[PDB]
C-alpha cells in the first residue's frame, strides 16, 4: 500500500530515523514524495526532506528546501543548475535594503 | 488488441487506481497509459516517471500520431521534467499538427530558453510579427 509507505517514511522522519529510511528508498518505494517529501520540511524536521528531494530529483524545490534547511553551499550548488532567482533576489534585496555588499554580491551571479 | 482496446473505448473504471495498476503492472510494453493517464492527465508526473525509468518516443509518438494537440503542454512537461531539446525541435521541424507559436513562446518564456525555433519562427514572423 502506497499510503502506508508515505505515512511510514513520514514517521521515520518524525522519529528522525534517517539512515534506515534512506537506504529503504533503494527499495521500490512507490511512495509519494512532494506529499511526504513535502510533509517533512513542512514539519520543519529538516535534514531529511533533503535526501528525499535529492533521490527523487526535486530541483528548485530541493534547492529551496536546502536553503530553508540551513543548507546553503549545496543549496547554491543545486541552484546553479536550477537558476531559480528566488533565494538569489531574497539575499540580494535583504543586503541592498540593509546597504550590505557581501552576500548579495556573492550570490548575484544569477542576475 | 483487447486490453487497451477498452482503455480507448470504455471509460468506467477508476482510471487512477487503474493507472496505479499500470504503474504497478510491470508488463514492459505499456501504451494504454499513454491513453488513459492523459485521458485524466497525470501526464507531467507520468512522463516524469517515464523518462525516470525511461522514455524514448512513446508519449512522443503518441502525441505524434495519436494526438499532436497536447504538444505544447507536454513540451512544458518536458522542460519541467528538465530534459533535452532537439527532439521536440525536430517534432516542430517534422510535420506538426495543431499548435500555435503564441503558446510555445509563452511556455518557453516561462522556461526562458526560446533559443532555436527558427522554423516556427518563420511561421510566426512571416505573419506580420521573435
Amino acid at each position: 500500500e502506497s499510503y502506508v509507505e508515505t505515512e511510514l517514511i513520514f514517521a521515520l522522519a518524525k522519529t528522525n530515523r534517517l539512515a534506515e529510511l534512506e537506504e529503504f528508498i533503494n527499495g521500490p518505494n512507490n511512495a509519494h514524495i512532494q506529499q511526504v517529501g513535502d510533509r517533512c520540511y513542512d514539519e520543519k524536521m529538516y535534514d531529511a526532506a533533503k535526501l528525499l528531494y535529492n533521490n527523487v530529483s526535486n530541483f528548485g524545490r530541493l534547492a529551496s528546501t536546502l536553503v530553508h534547511l540551513g543548507e546553503y553551499q549545496a543549496a547554491v550548488d543545486g541552484a546553479r543548475k536550477a537558476n531559480s532567482t528566488r533565494t538569489w533576489k531574497e539575499v540580494c534585496f535583504a543586503c541592498v535594503d540593509g546597504k550590505e555588499f557581501r552576500l548579495a554580491q556573492m550570490c548575484g551571479l544569477h542576475i | 488488441k483487447e486490453v487497451e482496446r477498452i482503455c480507448r473505448e470504455s471509460n468506467c473504471y477508476d482510471p487512477e487506481r487503474v493507472k496505479n495498476f499500470l504503474k504497478e503492472a510491470k508488463l514492459t510494453d505499456q501504451l494504454p497509459l499513454i491513453i488513459v493517464c492523459d485521458r485524466f492527465d497525470f501526464v507531467h508526473d507520468l512522463v516524469l516517471y517515464l523518462y525516470r525509468n525511461n522514455l524514448q518516443k512513446y508519449i512522443e509518438i503518441y502525441v505524434q500520431k495519436v494526438n499532436p494537440s497536447r504538444l505544447p503542454v507536454v513540451i512544458g512537461g518536458l522542460l519541467d521534467v528538465d530534459c533535452s531539446e532537439d527532439v521536440i525541435k525536430n517534432l516542430i521541424l517534422v510535420v506538426r499538427g495543431q499548435f500555435s507559436t503564441d503558446e510555445l513562446v509563452a511556455e518557453v518564456e516561462k522556461r526562458n530558453r526560446l533559443k532555436l525555433l527558427l522554423p516556427w519562427l518563420e511561421a510566426r514572423i512571416h505573419e506580420g510579427c521573435t
